[PDB]
């Protein structure tokens, strides 16, 4: 095969999430221990300043 | 008759690991080491060829 082709490694595209045909990626967590609102509020702070 | 052909060929000494500790991004190879205190660190390699 390597007569008439090359073969290489590569890196890319795992599956194409598309939400409103805008490419999209989710961020999955799970607190349980605190109330929602005050993790999400503290989410909102160190994403925003981080 | 058919018969089958079967060779083994001697290649200069180089590194070897088991093919599976062998990491690709095509880009950069690499392994992850086992440290001395069980850490498990990672480094780059550059392969040569595989074979069985």
């Amino acid at each position: 095969l390597a007569d008439v082709a090359d073969i290489k490694v590569s890196t890319g595209p795992s599956m194409l999430k598309t939400e409103n045909a805008r490419p999209t990626s989710w961020i999955y967590i799970d607190a349980r221990d605190r109330d929602m609102v005050s993790v999400v509020h503290d989410l909102q702070k160190a994403i925003a300043e981080k | 008759m058919n018969a089958w052909l079967q060779l083994n060929t001697a290649s200069e000494p180089m590194l070897l690991i088991p093919s599976q500790a062998l990491i690709d991004t095509g880009s950069e190879q690499r392994v992850i080491t086992v440290d001395a205190d069980g850490r498990f660190v990672p480094k780059r390699v550059a392969v040569f060829q595989a074979s069985q």
